[PDB]
RNA sequence: AGAUACCGUCGUAGUUCCGACCAUAAACGAUGCCGACCGGCGAUGCGGCGGCGUUAUUCCCAUGACCCGCCGGGCAGCUUCCGGGAAACCAAAGUCUUUGGGUUCCGGGGGGAGUAUGGUUGCAAAGCUGAAACUUAAAGGAAUUGACGGAAGGGCACCACC
RNA sequence: UAAAGUUGCUGCAGUUAAAAAGCUCGUAGUUGGAUCU
């Protein structure tokens, strides 16, 4: 305590903190590139998706809504964007 | 330390630290001791950064050497684990030891037989030596303490983080504090290894003495 | 009740601390010593003091006593306490070390140590006493 | 709900100084807050501070030197004329040797001594000593 | 301290805590004035002078004396970086 | 807590007078029942005709006869 | 002056607790406040255990137990010495008696 | 006198007064 | 003849510490009244503020003791307060005088307006508290005297303050709390961080460091 | 002694449900609501985010049950020279003579008295609002010693018992 | 009238001393977040 630099927070404890309580608020979510097991072409998906994302180029269900992060279908791969 | 190579920790010192188990703290972390641990093993035990312990030891030695009267340093141990180490430290350096029970009022009551006015106080365990710690707060007495991961830091001015539970670790730190203050004073060279070896400072554990005889 | 009063006990302690060399395990020599070195106005008090001195001599024979403090005895006591083993207990050919403290030592720049033997870590994270 | 951000900032810095801390973070920030912190600057009571630009409202990290005894706000922001300034500083300041009353006049935000020099009254904001 | 004439009209000038800058009172017996013996850069020996710090009772009571002395020694070069 | 806004003068004044009515001395002086019930009618002195001489017992801790008159 | 921080009960976060009845005097006492003791006792006491075991027809029958939950109102708890009064510092200890 | 019983007695007196000034 | 027991007493008697302000500088506890008698013996005056009989109930009767409050201090810069309870009034007064001597604190004095002449009033508004009694000292113009109750006025005159405004709140009828509160306000005068004390402190050597060898050989 | 009671037997209204009144409780955390700051520690309930390793299973991801942490909102607890307070105590009852974040209710020695009267609501019982004359130097709160107890524990004695 | 910071705007109190409505909603009133040289 006492002499603790609030100007230069450490990255680990900055991620440790709540998203709204950081020096500058940074959301915890991200955008994923989801690849279906059979379809050759990728889809952009929100991590905390609240809707049943359907394959635009097929009938496969890509993710299911949950309390927090959306659950990807088994086999459907994903890569973090940016 | 002061970034001086001649006052930097050596391989032999590190080996003695690890053999004695000084780096092994406890299962609880006091929030004022967090800047001394490295990380927490999956057994719940904290690991103490030995570099930082060496720096605090050197700072404590610098504070001790800064008193012209060697007999004006008071070295206190209440637990039997550190009594022999404290007596050996006093004999080696020149300090005044209090091994055993600390009678309250030793610092405040000037009529008492054991009344004394030290200029520096060194204790083995701030938890087990709380009475001299709080008594020092009445007579403007700076304090040096060997602190564990859960050791409270009230009235502690220079805290040397270590394991103050095991006999080997406590003896080793008292031995190296004596070595450091002697080397800084002028006696003993930093190249020749010290003749006195740390086992002389270890708690004898009477059931071990009986097997020894 | 044969409980000695503080008069007897403090007198005996002072007598022992002052004249430990002259005393021994014999009551009948100790009482003469006490009557020679001290001024005890009663014979019964002298006998009680001598008896407690004999008891305390037997006690110091097999170790220390919280009341007595003999200056010459402390030198011999620390001489016994000066025991030094042939090989230091801290000098070990191989010392076991966890991966975490190995990483800490590597960060210390002491990662070239050879005596370290990296033991396997624990599996279950069960180090807490169950509550209830 | 939160009103008078200046009061919250001054309370935060006062509590941090009572606690002996070397830096304090204030949020939300404002131009009134920055001007008050700057008049506290020029008299050596606070130290250097830095504004963090979050796109909603900035934060201020304030370095603290132990020279600050009290800093507070006066709400409501009463209108102060030149005649009554003496009464206000008699009430609020601990001495005539040190301490400052801060006010917004048309000339800006400044301590009572500068307001006397410029012969302008205004509205009282707070005080520090 | 100073009057208009120019002489110092004050009984004494008290010390300030080197950690909190608070005035150390006349009767505050939890305060300390530590002296630390700095070492020469070649022989690793005490050379005679020293660096002094003073801490008030409040900082010691809060348990922040250890960290404050550590930082004061670090800024003085007594304690090596990291 | 009390209201402190710049436009709270009427609230402060009304509350102060209402609470002033709860003060013993203020209510006694401004209610008008005390002056009506006062035998002197607010005067410092008065004049009367002696009706009879009476002896009044002193209060319990001390024994005496206080000589008074009905006027 | 307040004697206990919890007011002698365990009501935190709720408004009402269902009344229960003291097993001794049949007193309406809130369930959280009442002093409760669970008695597991051999149906046959140790004095008659040998006689019962000798006169049994089975081998290693194991005598049944009796399970009773006694609910006591503060007055009955004190009068029956189930609970005692303690010093102002000893009151804070919530550790059950070793027994 | 207990406050509850004092209030009860006062209520009885009020009831008598109300019944008397019918 | 005085035979010191503490280190400070030996240093003071041996003509090593030249002023009480050197002891105040290092916040050293003073445990021998002969130190105060040696430094300010000529100018010290005492004044028994109050004698109060306190009673302890016993199986047969009330055991009565007497508590004396004594204010001491040369009327320039120094003041002390002492409370002692004993079975005899004279013993109580003697003990209270000893305690008041042991509690002498320095008083910081400032100016109201222009800084011409010697300081005459408190540096700033100060407050002392002791058990529901709050005492506030306010700087006053030269020649205004001490505007206070008699009990704080005694201590304020004894300290050396010539001019002072005073406001007291609480149960001032308890003389002990009133006196301790005004003593606390007086003591706080040298703990207020005013701008003239902003200059960085230059640390000197403590008496225990300056005279280590003399203490070693004595 | 008396018992219009405490104990026991019987037992009306009531206790139960529906529909209309009543709006009072030690309706209590005897602690208004909103917002900011100010110490630690271990738990616990809900939600989310991670991580070895065990279990449902026997293989698949799962998802449940544990285990080790993190975040947020809660019921609380321990601790602390935060600071307060008359103190008991309070992490709020702190950030108050260094006195101003916003705002509602409300108190002003003890009785008379929550009484009389008027108004108003109610079938009623009663609710809300609510005095004065007069009387009185105390009433009251925390805490300390004793004394006492038909409270709990120990200890002692052939002027106790065995 | 001051003393009375015992009417308290300055400047009082409401856990236990007198005191926070049983609880919530809600008109008037009072107060109201950054931001524009
Ligand atoms: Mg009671
Ligand atoms: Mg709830
Ligand atoms: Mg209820
Ligand atoms: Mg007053
Ligand atoms: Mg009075
Ligand atoms: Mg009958
Ligand atoms: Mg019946
Ligand atoms: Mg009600
Ligand atoms: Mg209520
Ligand atoms: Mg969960
Ligand atoms: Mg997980
Ligand atoms: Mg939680
Ligand atoms: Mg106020
Ligand atoms: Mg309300
Ligand atoms: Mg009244
Ligand atoms: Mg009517
Ligand atoms: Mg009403
Ligand atoms: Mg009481
Ligand atoms: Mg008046
Ligand atoms: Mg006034
Ligand atoms: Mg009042
Ligand atoms: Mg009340
Ligand atoms: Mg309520
Ligand atoms: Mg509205
Ligand atoms: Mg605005
Ligand atoms: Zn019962």
């Amino acid at each position: 305590p006492l002499a603790k630099d609030l100007l230069h927070p450490s990255p680990e404890e900055e991620k440790r903190k709540h998203k709204k309580k950081r020096l500058v608020q940074s959301p915890n979510s991200y955008f994923m590139d989801v690849k279906c097991p059979g379809c050759y072409k990728i889809t952009t998906v929100f991590s905390h998706a609240q809707t049943v994302v359907l394959c635009v180029g097929c009938s496969t269900v890509l993710c299911q809504p949950t309390g927090g992060k959306a659950r990807l279908t088994e086999g459907c791969s994903f890569r973090r964007k940016q | 330390s002061g970034a001086l190579d001649v006052l930097q920790m050596k391989e032999e010192d590190v080996l003695k630290f690890l053999a004695a188990g000084t780096h092994l703290g406890g299962t609880n972390l006091d929030f004022q001791m967090e800047q001394y641990i490295y990380k927490r093993k999956s057994d719940g035990i904290y690991i103490i950064n030995l570099k930082r312990t060496w720096e605090k030891l050197l700072l404590a030695a610098r504070a001790i050497v800064a008193i012209e009267n060697p007999a004006d340093v008071s070295v206190i141990s209440s637990r039997n684990t550190g009594q022999r180490a404290v007596l050996k430290f006093a004999a080696a350096t020149g300090a005044t030891p209090i091994a055993g029970r600390f009678t309250p009022g030793t610092f405040t009551n000037q009529i008492q037989a054991a009344f004394r006015e030290p200029r520096l106080l060194v204790v083995t365990d701030p938890r087990a030596d709380h009475q001299p710690l709080t008594e020092a707060s009445y007579v403007n007495l700076p304090t040096i303490a060997l602190c564990n991961t859960d050791s409270p830091l009230r009235y502690v001015d220079i805290a040397i983080p270590c394991n103050n539970k095991g006999a080997h670790s406590v003896g080793l730190m008292w031995w190296m504090l004596a070595r450091e203050v002697l080397r800084m004073r002028g006696t003993i060279s930093r190249e020749h290894p010290w003749e006195v070896m740390p086992d002389l400072y270890f708690y004898r554990d009477p059931e071990e003495i009986e097997k020894e005889e | 009740g044969r409980v000695r009063t503080k008069t007897v006990k403090k007198a005996a302690r002072v007598i022992i601390e002052k004249y430990y060399t002259r005393l021994g395990n014999d009551f009948h020599t100790n009482k003469r010593v006490c009557e020679e070195i001290a001024i005890i106005p009663s014979k019964k008090l002298r006998n009680k003091i001598a008896g407690y001195v004999t008891h305390l001599m037997k006690r110091i024979q097999r170790g220390p006593v919280r009341g007595i403090s003999i200056k010459l005895q402390e030198e011999e006591r620390e001489r016994r306490d000066n025991y030094v083993p042939e090989v230091s207990a801290l000098d070990q050919e191989i010392i076991e070390v966890d991966p975490d403290t190995k990483e800490m030592l590597k960060l210390l720049d002491f990662g070239s140590l050879s005596n370290l033997q990296v033991t396997q870590p624990t599996v279950g994270m069960n180090f807490k006493t169950p509550r209830g | 709900v939160r009103m008078n951000v200046l009061a919250d900032a001054l309370k935060s810095i006062n509590n941090a100084e009572k606690r002996g801390k070397r830096q304090v973070l204030i949020r939300p920030c404002s131009k009134v807050i920055v001007r008050f912190l700057t008049v506290m600057m020029k008299h050596g009571y606070i130290g250097e501070f830095e504004i963090i630009d979050d796109h909603r409202a900035g934060k201020i990290v304030v370095n603290l030197t132990g020279r600050l005894n009290k800093c507070g706000v006066i709400s409501p922001r009463f209108d102060v004329q030149l005649k009554d300034l003496e009464k206000w500083q008699n009430n609020l300041l601990p001495s005539r040797q040190f301490g400052f009353i801060v006010l917004t006049t048309s000339a800006g935000i400044m301590d009572h001594e500068e307001a006397r020099r410029k012969h302008t009254g205004g509205k009282i904001l707070g005080f520090f000593f | 301290m100073q009057n208009d004439a120019g002489e110092f009209v004050d009984l004494y000038v008290p010390r300030k805590c080197s950690a909190s800058n608070r005035i150390i009172g006349a009767k505050d017996h939890a305060s300390i004035q530590m002296n630390v013996a700095e070492v020469d850069k070649v022989t690793g020996r005490f050379n005679g002078q020293f660096k002094t710090y003073a801490i008030c009772g409040a900082i010691r009571r809060m348990g922040e004396s250890d960290d404050s002395i550590l930082r004061l020694a670090k800024a003085d070069g007594i304690v090596s970086k990291n | 807590g009390k209201c402190r806004g710049l436009r709270t003068a009427r609230k402060l004044r009304s509350h102060r007078r209402d609470q002033k009515w709860h003060d013993k001395q203020y209510k006694k002086a401004h209610l008008g029942t005390a002056l009506k019930a006062n035998p002197f009618g607010g005067a410092s002195h008065a004049k009367g005709i002696v009706l009879e001489k009476v002896g009044v017992e002193a209060k319990q801790p001390n024994s005496a006869i206080r000589k008074c008159v009905r006027v | 002056t307040k004697k206990r921080r919890n007011n002698g009960r365990a009501k935190k976060g709720r408004g009402h607790v269902q009344p229960i009845r003291c097993t001794n005097c049949a007193r309406c006492v809130p369930k959280d406040k009442a002093i409760k003791k669970f008695v597991i006792r051999n149906i046959v006491e140790a004095a008659a255990v040998r006689d019962i075991s000798e006169a049994s027809v089975f081998d290693a029958y194991v005598l049944p137990k009796l399970y009773v939950k006694l609910h006591y109102c503060v007055s009955c708890v004190i009068h029956s010495k189930v609970v005692r009064n303690r010093s102002r510092e000893a009151r804070k200890d919530r550790t059950p008696p070793p027994r | 006198m207990r406050a509850k019983w004092r209030k009860k007695r006062m209520r009885r007196l009020k009831r008598k007064r109300r019944k008397m000034r019918q | 003849e005085w035979m010191p027991v503490t280190k400070l007493g030996r240093l003071v008697k041996d003509m090593k510490i030249k002023s009480l302000e050197e002891i105040y500088l290092f916040s050293l506890p003073i445990k021998e009244s002969e130190i105060i008698d040696f430094f300010l013996g000529a100018s010290l005056k005492d004044e028994v503020l109050k004698i109060m009989p306190v009673q302890k109930q016993t199986r047969a009767g009330q055991r009565t003791r007497f508590k004396a409050f004594v204010a001491i201090g040369d009327y320039n810069g120094h003041v002390g307060l002492g409370v002692k309870c004993s079975k005899e009034v004279a013993t109580a007064i003697r003990g209270a005088i000893i305690l008041a001597k042991l509690s002498i604190v320095p008083v910081r004095r400032g100016y109201w307006g222009n800084k011409i002449g010697k300081p005459h009033t408190v540096p700033c508004k100060v407050t002392g508290r002791c058990g529901s009694v709050l005492v506030r000292l306010i700087p006053a113009p030269r020649g205004t005297g001490i505007v206070s109750a008699p009990v704080p006025k005694k201590l304020l005159m004894m300290a050396g303050i010539d001019d002072c405004y005073t406001s007291a709140r609480g149960c001032t009828a308890t003389l002990g709390n009133f006196a301790k509160a005004t003593f606390d306000a007086i003591s706080k005068t040298y703990s207020y961080l005013t701008p003239d004390l902003w200059k960085e402190t230059v640390f000197t050597k403590s008496p225990y460091q300056e005279f280590t060898d003399h203490l070693v050989k004595t």
